[PDB]
């Protein structure tokens, strides 16, 4: 199959600037390239096909060019209803391909997180298992590391993370770290404590508690 | 005019098959402008592009799928179909059908809704609620909501009077083939003792409905 | 022998009929030139009972050798599986486009199982646009030059959803040791164009 290179992944930008979209493919296509927009919840919404040709309604800012193996997708001046991730597509040979995607991306004022820890409840602990929640909350921009010590030793493939989408009035992220174990091995244990680091911050903020303290 | 809608179950065992139907409105599917398609998409990640079928029976796929799809049309309700078998976790996705107006524009125009449909062994099981105490401005607090299948949970607080400054995290898959999920909210230290915190979990595959008071330890 | 003008799809006679089928099909008979458009479609093969025509013998589209030039536009949408390319109009020379499919195109080959499109004769195609769409077994519609046969300011080709040129490439589909670089309609050496 052809293969749709897209990169950056990712564009950081406000409203009113300019932006460019870069897509490659490793064999030829001719003109025969389409570029796609898409929001969360939301189908895919054509954008401009033949390279090329923009579509009937698609506002003006919108347009594109290129040809063979060499494409750009250009937004003259970005509108808050622009930020979402754009797709392009190859529709010259079979089978039919995309690209990974970009997303436009809300650029913001930089912001360290509030860091917070919870203790397993006693309620959990009757069951034999204790999980442990670490929270990074309200921060930008997306780039973070969460690190779990327990006695000082270094924790490693009981972790998993989940991270909110940019808030739809402030544009922050926020982020949860939970660490699971039996009651065994946290009853073992005195000092919990997580390390989190962000460019927001001068040295990496560690907030901890003492087992049953 | 032109309408186009997925519908089928959302969920399927590892092996068996998965089965989808696109209903079309606007015009009749026996055509020979349009090629009828399916594509996919992961959560979190890329599209995927199915195959096609034509009015005249010929057909086309995708060789990534391994001889396991197969699509057809059924005129008598304006329809066209997709079955996929033997199926795994990697077959987890939205999936998508849409027309090509091949002597149009030439690419995908009209695009239906999406379905979800998720390939899996689990058997349904309600969710336990713990409760994220805070302690040390500004606190947080939260619940844990732990071990359910299927999604999705839906998670308010104070009965939908709070709202502000709460933040519900997207599911995990855990390694026991069940989710996990946490959702939480930022308070003054000041009124920890002058007002009371609780939150609303709904599971309605399981026939479970928690509350739970969290309070300061 | 020789000169003999016969009506297309849709104009006098057949200004009803959807495509040529197993009734208007021997009215064909020794035409060497078509006034009007020919529509190749699903239910010639397949028969139609409202119109009470019976199914198409595949091996009758040979009466169609004998038409050298078609002064509308040409639609296949419908082939013999068995078929490697369009045999039938192997002695095809010229489509001039004066009339066309939704305005826009003269020649038109849609989801076909052909390997290769096979117009060895075809020299001029006068007016209107080209779409070869989602044969997924053709090969060898990239090597020829399409320019050469235009005759309007305007005209372009969409090849587009068929055989990659890689996969041709590694089965040894591509054009004959002996041609010249202005490609063939197949891999022997009559299906050149130049020599
Ligand atoms: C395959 O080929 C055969 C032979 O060409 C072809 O048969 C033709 O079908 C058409 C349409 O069914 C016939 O034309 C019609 O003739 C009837 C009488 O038979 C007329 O009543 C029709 O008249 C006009 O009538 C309406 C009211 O006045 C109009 O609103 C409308 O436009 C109608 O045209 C009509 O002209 C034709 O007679 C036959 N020919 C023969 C020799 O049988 C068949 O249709 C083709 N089938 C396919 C699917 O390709
Ligand atoms: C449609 O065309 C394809 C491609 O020509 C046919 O697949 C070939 O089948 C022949 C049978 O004689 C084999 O010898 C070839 O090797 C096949 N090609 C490959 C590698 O795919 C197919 O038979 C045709 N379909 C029908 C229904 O006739
Ligand atoms: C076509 O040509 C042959 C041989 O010249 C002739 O016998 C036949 O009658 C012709 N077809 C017609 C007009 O029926
Ligand atoms: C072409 O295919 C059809 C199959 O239905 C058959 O009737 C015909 O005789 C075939 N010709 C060949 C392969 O000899």
């Amino acid at each position: 199959e052809i293969v749709m290179t897209q990169s950056p992944a990712t564009l950081s930008l406000s409203p009113g600037e300019r932006a460019t979209l870069s897509c490659r493919a490793s064999q030829s296509v001719s003109s025969y390239l389409a570029w796609y927009q898409q929001k969360p919840g939301q189908a895919p919404r054509l954008l401009i096909y033949d390279a090329s040709n923009r579509a009937t309604g698609i506002p003006a800012r919108f347009s594109g060019s290129g040809s063979g193996t060499d494409f750009t997708l250009t937004i003259s001046s970005l509108e808050p209803e622009d930020f979402a991730v754009y797709y392009c597509h190859q529709y010259g040979s079979t089978p039919l391909t995309f690209g990974g995607g970009t997303k436009a991306e809300i650029k913001r004022t930089v912001a360290a997180p509030s860091v917070f820890i919870f203790p397993p409840s006693d309620e959990q602990l009757k069951s034999g298992t204790a999980s442990v929640v670490c929270l990074l909350n309200n921060f930008y921009p997306r780039e973070a590391k969460v690190q779990w010590k327990v006695d000082n030793a270094l924790q490693s493939g009981n972790s998993q993370e989940s991270v909110t989408e940019q808030d739809s009035k402030d544009s922050t992220y926020s982020l949860s770290s939970t660490l699971t174990l039996s009651k065994a091995d946290y009853e073992k244990h005195k000092v919990y404590a997580c390390e989190v680091t962000h460019q927001g911050l001068s040295s990496p903020v560690t907030k901890s508690f003492n087992r049953g303290a | 005019q032109v309408q186009l809608q997925e519908s089928g179950p959302g969920l399927v065992k590892p092996s068996q098959t998965l089965s989808l139907t696109c209903t079309v409105s606007g015009g009749s599917i026996s055509s020979g402008d349009y090629y009828w398609s399916w594509i996919r998409q992961p959560p979190g990640k890329g599209l995927e592009w199915i195959g096609y079928i034509y009015y005249s029976g010929s057909t086309d796929y995708n060789p990534s799928l391994k001889s396991r799809v197969t699509m057809s049309v059924d005129t008598s309700k304006n329809q066209f179909s997709l079955k996929v078998n033997s199926v795994t976790a990697a077959d987890t996705a939205v999936y998508y059908c849409a027309r090509v107006s091949i002597f149009g524009v030439g690419t995908f125009d009209y695009w239906g809704q999406g379905t979800l449909v998720t390939v899996s062994s689990a058997s349904t099981k309600g969710p336990s609620v713990f409760p994220l105490a805070p302690s040390s401005g500004t606190a947080a607090l939260g619940c844990l909501v732990k071990d359910y299948f299927p999604e999705p949970v839906t998670v308010s607080w104070n009965s939908g009077a709070l709202t502000s400054g709460v933040h519900t995290f997207p599911a995990v898959l855990q390694s026991s083939g069940l989710y996990s999920l946490s959702s939480v909210v930022t308070v003054p230290s000041s009124s920890l003792g002058t007002q009371t915190y609780i939150c609303n979990v709904n599971h309605k595959p399981s026939n479970t409905k928690v509350d739970k008071k969290v309070e300061p330890k | 022998e020789e000169k003999k003008v016969c009506n297309g799809i849709g104009i006098g006679e057949f200004k009803d009929s959807l495509s040529i089928n197993a009734t208007n099909i021997k009215h064909f008979k020794n035409c060497t030139s078509i006034s009007g458009d020919l529509h190749i479609l699903p239910v010639a093969f397949r028969g139609d009972s409202f119109t009470h025509t019976p199914p198409l013998d595949p091996q009758e589209l040979d009466i169609l050798k004998t038409v050298k030039e078609i002064t509308g536009f040409l639609l296949i949408q419908a082939w013999p599986e068995n078929r490697t390319d369009l045999h039938a109009f192997e002695n095809l020379e010229i489509i001039r486009g004066r009339t066309k499919q939704h305005g826009q195109f003269s020649l038109a080959v849609v989801s076909l199982n052909i390997t290769s499109l096979g117009l060895r004769s075809l020299k001029e195609i006068s007016d209107g646009d080209v779409i070869i769409s989602g044969n997924k077994n053709l090969c060898y519609a990239n090597t020829i030059n399409w320019k050469k046969l235009f005759g309007t300011s305007g005209q372009k080709t969409k090849i587009i959803s068929n055989r990659g040129e890689n996969s041709c490439k590694a089965t040894g589909q591509v054009c004959h040791a002996l041609c010249s670089p202005e490609g063939c309609w197949g891999p022997e050496p009559r299906d050149c164009v130049s020599c």
